[PDB]
RNA sequence: CUUGAGUCUCGUAGAGGGGGGUAGAAUUCCAGGUGUAGCGGUGAAAUGCGUAGAGAUCUGGAGGAAUACCGGUGGCGAAGGCGGCCCCCUGGACGAAGACUGACGCUCAGGUGCGAAAGCGUGGGGAGCAAACAGGAUUAGAUACCCUGGUAGUCCACGCCGUAAACGAUGUCGACUUGGAGGUUGUGCCCUUGAGGCGUGGCUUCCGGAGCUAACGCGUUAAGUCGACCGCCUGGGGAGUAC
């Protein structure tokens, strides 16, 4: 999971302004924050399959937003996935 | 409103032995019933109210 | 039965519903 | 002998047999008589007509101890549950309380998958 | 920091050391920014059913707003303790005011 | 561009998962006391258990397995499935207003992952229950039903298996199209006086003309009227079999 301030900072620095939750890079980095948190969970349990469905759902939506960055505006894509280390 | 230690207002929602009285005998809207059941079960646990009459 | 009792309690609701 | 004058009567009303044991609160079963073992055997001739036989012999079996008012609690269902109450009460005894405390579970174990026919 | 409205129970025949339980537990929980906001001791009572010897016991509440990490070590302190009988830590239940 | 799809503020419900403990009843076993000749078993019966102290009783103690009542035509989950209680991590869903991106969408051969129960592998555990196997009745016969025992398994961790009448025998997604009565969960307004009335959401069970169907039946959760993709069918057997 992830806290209200933990998402607040993501909306803060990754949004073009305050309350720009919707821009695709805010969503991408917020989803990757959550995924990075949950790897520590799923390394502990390994028999919780009713949560790897949610983890896979958000990894899939992260890839789906990233491809949309790629087509719509390449520069933001190539400036983000190194601010995240993303698209390994 | 409801909790697990208002033990006064629960002997009206169990029988003498402590078997929770159903909803279709009281009609408490399928939600207050769940909350009552949990209150009653954790009151049996904590021994404010008996599991069974021989318990 | 481990599988009937959920069927009779969901059948006899044809018996004793009306 | 000791003449406690009261006691908790036991009716282990099983189905093929209904044995009855008489005792006071400490759990000292002093007397007992078996319905399906009161000379009688079989099943339908060990039914409660035999239960009253067991009740009367047990009353005879402990009449030497002088027990007047009697508590009774029952185990198990079965025909050897009702008629024996009247039998023991009429057999020189006085009642204190009747109950069948047969131990229903909270879903603990497995009893068998018996007859299917 | 989430609200935890807990309940204890100790063997009824050493309520002398119940203040010992207080001076241990309340101090140890206040150490972690804790507050025992609505504490009340119903004291000596009678159970619904016996517990291991005796039909009586000794109810106290603590009902803290504690951080989650220290209350579980409190429960561990219970786990090997002998003078306690049963705990029941709860969760905020959408923290409400005094009960009874 | 904002209506499609998604993020944030905010709460509501839930047997949704995973890991920890924890309670009591109940079977069983063991130890103790009392005292006793039967106990059990079925359509009658023996095998069985027992005179030693069994059954019965209360007193305890060990263990394992499941969680009476609530409980429901209830609820949750993609399905399989998920019911004691409490905590830790977590996954969704829905609803109130908003804000923000701007088509970011639907479907998906191959592919990947979950997959009831049996079953297998290596180590534990093992209360009941119990394929196999023993012994007793039945029958014409009984290798079956029935009884007395009973091993694997059932339980746990890790690994495999991949199947089911895995079924709503109804692929997913979207739009449109008379009504009624319930259920469960949010919420807005109204003297909520209150229970609610007036509305609005979601999920949900049952009637029913249009319409559809061969028919039963479905019938705003469609099997109606359309659209986008995918899977499958092409007489019965052989055969879901050989290779």
């Amino acid at each position: 999971s992830l806290s209200t301030e933990a998402t607040a900072k993501i909306v803060s620095e990754f949004g073009r302004d305050a309350n720009d939750t919707g821009s695709t890079e805010v969503q991408v980095a917020l989803l990757t924050a959550q995924i990075n948190h949950l790897q520590g969970h799923f390394a502990e349990h390994k028999k919780d399959h009713h949560s790897r469905r949610g983890l896979l759902r958000m990894v899939s939506q992260r890839r789906k937003l990233l491809d949309y960055l790629k087509r719509k505006d390449v520069a933001r894509y190539t400036r983000l996935i190194e601010r995240l280390g993303l698209r390994r | 409103e409801i909790d697990y230690k208002d033990i006064a207002t629960l002997k009206n929602y169990i029988t003498e032995s402590g078997k929770i009285v159903p909803s279709r005998i009281t009609g408490t809207r399928a939600k207050y019933q769940r909350q009552l059941a949990r209150a009653i079960k954790r009151a049996r646990y904590l021994s404010l109210l008996p599991y069974t009459d021989r318990h | 039965f481990y599988e009937k009792p959920t069927t009779e309690r969901k059948r006899a609701k044809a018996s004793a519903v009306k | 002998r000791k003449q406690v004058s009261d006691g908790v009567a036991h009716i282990h009303a099983s189905f093929n047999n209904t044995i009855v044991t008489i005792t006071d609160r400490q759990g000292n079963a002093l007397g007992w008589a078996t319905a399906g073992g009161s000379g009688f055997r079989g099943s339908r001739k060990s039914t409660p007509f035999a239960a009253q036989v067991a009740a009367e012999r047990c009353a005879d079996a402990v009449k030497e101890y002088g027990i007047k008012n009697l508590e009774v609690m029952v185990k198990g269902p079965g025909p050897g549950r009702e008629s024996t109450i009247r039998a023991l009460n009429a057999a020189g005894f006085r009642i204190t309380n009747i109950t069948d405390v047969t131990p229903i579970p909270h879903n603990g174990c497995r009893p068998p998958k018996k007859r299917r026919v | 920091m989430r609200h935890y409205e807990i309940v204890f129970m100790v063997h009824p025949d050493q309520s002398e050391q119940v203040p010992g339980m207080i001076e241990r537990y309340t101090a140890a929980i206040t150490g972690a920014e804790g507050k025992i906001h609505r504490l009340e001791d119903w004291g000596r009572r009678q159970l619904a059913y016996p517990i291991n010897k005796l039909h009586k016991a000794h109810y106290v509440l603590m009902n803290v707003e504690a951080p989650q990490e220290v209350i579980d070590e409190l429960e561990t302190t219970f786990r090997f303790n002998d003078a306690v009988i049963r705990s029941m830590v709860m969760r905020t239940k959408h923290a409400v005011t005094e009960a009874s």
